[PDB]
């Protein structure tokens, strides 16, 4: 299986939106997530406790779907590195200032899962923009036989945001 | 009374502008070179056709204990100049525009063409040049231009460029929707404007294996269709004080390793790995 | 907070106790020594088979893997050896962790030879974690529900920062 | 004749040390009420400055001050400038001298410390205490503007309220080590950065910027000049008043 992946990642993002009655893929996002857009997907988080949610992403093999796309035509060969590089800043940025996330969605109507809430919360854009860009290349065709020599750009791009939610996890963990 | 021994081994210059010569044997000219055009170095062109032609001069930035200096550009585009002046380096499709091919040297419009491609031009201007010396001036030039052209070639082999580095110039601003094309229009950027591209323009970070280095948390120019823009990529450009080219305060304040009031070249990634 | 990951804790132990017989494993005799064999889980491989196995994540988050176990009390200074316990614990964790991607490639045959079927690549890893969780359960018997609230310790915590590092940056390195 | 803060510090004891360690450039009558080395070894920046042009033949060595802070600092190693409520944390009151306990108390406002520095001091001692009082406070009153060009920290008003709320000799270095991305010269204004390279928050000034990772600042080309790598201090927007090229 090595083309299954993108497929039931779709489906698992649709029937997660489905489960918690949101799919506000709307506000794309490239800065911050903010509870001025997601107040409402808290509210409907609350309603389930959030005890299935990862410290990480997996940045590599989340984004390696996406190669599989053919692009003989190059679009894809440089929108996809684009939204590596954005993705890696958005994580970046995610986890340098999670705490002052946090501290902002718990203002907004503190919850006793708050820290499970932003995480869910980043997945959930991330979630969002990577099917809109999913939608902007249906067009192309998924498979394998892959050779792209960008998938060291991912790998790469996923050891620093791996480190990242290191660094994330160290605080949250020391911080008692 | 004369002296002589053997043919002797000098300098080389390396700016394809140098091969600028008159057409004609009866009447001498020389192309103005800066010295620099003898170091052993990436640019394939002198300080002086540099600032004179892409508004730009060649600078050092010294990354470092692990000091690797590498090379960089700079800004020369007045805070006050707009459009067609703003593009830093034209592209295939507008460099005739930007470039006043006419009023300049025959020689130097073939050398022009053949760094933007333009074979159909390259072929006129040597048909014109055969019809009527003037052949061996077509040899001379055309060949000096096609050698750095193949020695630049990036996408190629046995020319000494491609170091397997997977810098993103393209990057995205982070406000953009989804877009660049800039690696796009550089796939198609002949080799040498490849190469200048590269050596003039620093990136914005380094990455080494595991390792982001940042110097510029914004980009001071962008790549589009119309080539190398010297705009500010969130709008109000930056000033920039045209000194040359082309008071009691200061006396209080002695010297205090004074910044630099210039405008480098910051953009994209430059990723370089030990795999 | 810790109390959500005293949740986690407790909630993996059930979970454990869950799945174990929802599909009837519990190949509970084996640990950490060294590299798994296909050797002890042919029947196990033969019933994995039955469900597709690519709901599975490359790397592991060994940092929220582990960091329940941190919370105990250490503060009873009647067994430090507990506490320097949980050390080699976490450090022969990481090394199994650190071998078990180094030969990711070697198992993919092991598995090969038992259940050549398309799905080894999820079999590998999930033999793995499955093993690994096995060993969890087992020392999580071995020791005492002791789970206060909250706890600090530095010295722990930094330990696992650096094993895990070299945790993640391994298991990003299995490219494809 | 020269001018530097925490130079005022007067062997007052017979207890840890003291040399007078300052930078020859406090004898240079400049903007700044703090030396070279006291800037260093107490906010991580160096002294430096800026000409900008010569259309209208200006050229002014605009102040500024350059980060020495790397892009693994985090937290108090990321502050300049700590406030009020951080100054302490951050210092290690503990080992400077209590003369510069006292500068640093009466600068951010501390007076209760300073008295009870003042009286545990007391067990010569006093006067030169007093002495040191009298520097620190002549130098605080020159900086404070009470007495005998909007530039902005926030627009490129919480930014600028904080720089407010820091004294005068804080407020003076503040400005004369930040740069404003923006500075209007009576009617034309100009951009000179496209972005910030510090921020100022409620534990005062921090060597950070708006987004994405800190900027990497760390401690055969021979035939071209050299372009600085460090990062020089920007926030901000300015604006000149109806005034000429006040080259005064
Ligand atoms: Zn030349
Ligand atoms: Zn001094």
């Amino acid at each position: 299986i090595v083309n299954e992946k993108l497929q039931k990642i779709i489906v698992v993002t649709d029937g997660m939106k489905r489960l918690y009655e949101y799919c506000n893929c709307k506000n794309s996002l490239e800065t911050l997530p903010s509870a001025a857009n997601y107040g409402s997907l808290l509210k409907r988080l609350n309603l389930y406790n959030l005890d299935h949610i990862e410290m990480n992403v997996n940045f590599y093999e989340l984004l390696f779907p996406l190669t599989l796309y053919n692009d003989n035509d190059k679009t894809l060969s440089h929108q996809l590195v684009n939204y590596i590089f954005l993705a890696s800043n958005y994580f970046q940025n995610c986890a340098k200032n999670f705490n002052y996330m946090r501290e902002t969605f718990n203002v907004f109507g503190p919850f006793k899962q708050i820290d499970f809430m932003v995480m869910f919360v980043i997945k959930f854009n991330f979630l969002c923009d990577m099917r809109n860009f999913a939608k902007l290349i249906d067009e192309l065709v998924p498979n394998k036989q892959p050779n792209m020599r960008i998938h060291s750009v991912l790998v790469m791009r996923d050891k620093i945001v791996k480190l990242a939610f290191s660094n994330l996890q160290f605080q949250t963990f020391s911080k008692k | 009374v004369p002296v002589g021994m053997a043919p002797r081994q000098m300098r080389v210059n390396r700016c394809i502008f140098a091969s600028i010569v008159s057409f004609d044997a009866c009447i001498t000219y020389k192309s103005p070179c800066s010295p620099d055009a003898y170091h052993d170095d990436g640019w394939f062109i002198c300080n002086n056709h540099l600032i004179k032609r892409f508004k730009m001069s060649k600078m050092v930035l010294p990354i470092f204990d692990n000091q690797f200096k590498m090379t960089i550009a700079r800004h020369l585009v007045g805070n006050k100049e707009r459009g067609i002046k703003r593009i830093l380096i034209p592209s295939a499709t507008n460099y005739q525009d930007v470039f006043n091919l006419n009023s300049m040297m025959q020689a130097e419009q073939l050398i022009f063409h053949l760094i933007y491609n333009n074979e159909n031009a390259v072929n006129t201007i040597c048909d014109n040049l055969k019809y009527t010396n003037t052949q061996r001036v077509i040899h001379s030039v055309y060949a000096t231009t096609k050698s750095i052209l193949d020695t630049t070639n990036p996408n190629t082999f046995c020319s000494r460029v491609s170091r397997d580095e997977l810098r993103f110039f393209d990057v995205t601003n982070a406000r953009a929707l989804r877009g660049g094309a800039g690696d796009q229009l550089f796939n198609n950027y002949s080799g040498f404007l490849q190469n200048l591209i590269r050596r003039a323009v620093a990136p914005e970070y380094l990455q080494i294996d595991t390792e982001e280095l940042r110097f510029r948390n914004c980009a001071t120019c962008i790549i589009d269709e119309t080539g190398l823009v010297a705009s500010v990529p969130d709008g109000p450009e930056l000033y920039n004080p045209i000194r040359s080219s082309d008071r009691e305060l200061d006396r209080t304040l002695s010297g205090y390793e004074e910044y630099p009031t210039y405008v480098p070249l910051f953009l994209g990634y430059q990723i370089i790995n030990s795999e």
